[PDB]
């Protein structure tokens, strides 16, 4: 089943772009301090998440 | 002033329904299509084989008449 792997990984490439815009890291974004989330989202992210949804 | 990122007046919906059209064609009709094309091929093949039998009879006449 070669191809749906790559379809859904293109969607996951959008999701790693979202992680990048949130923190900066591709995958291993720490970003969650004990004591709540640190350094909140830049203005212009929730509409992108709406589009992805 | 504050410049966080909330949703701008709220966000629209996103569906979660499994879109499968189950098309379809009412497969008994597809059996009708397959048997129809099958019988079409049989009728045309039947006609062409019998006319080539006619012309092969002409080739038999060629070898009969040419021989002595």
């Amino acid at each position: 089943a070669m191809t749906p792997f790559f379809w859904m990984f293109e969607e996951r490439e959008k999701m790693f772009e979202f992680y990048e815009r949130v923190s900066g890291a591709r995958m291993h974004a720490a970003y969650v301090r004990p004591g709540g989330v640190h350094q909140d989202l830049p203005l212009g992210l929730m509409d992108d998440i709406y589009e992805f949804s | 002033v504050k410049q966080d990122m909330p949703p701008v007046g709220g966000y629209g919906p996103i569906d979660y329904k499994r879109n499968l059209p189950r098309r379809g064609l009412s497969g008994y009709s597809m059996f009708a299509v397959g048997i129809g094309a099958l019988l079409f091929g049989y009728w045309s093949m039947m006609r062409w084989n019998r006319e080539r039998r006619r012309l092969q009879i002409e080739d038999f006449e060629a070898r009969i008449a040419l021989m002595p």
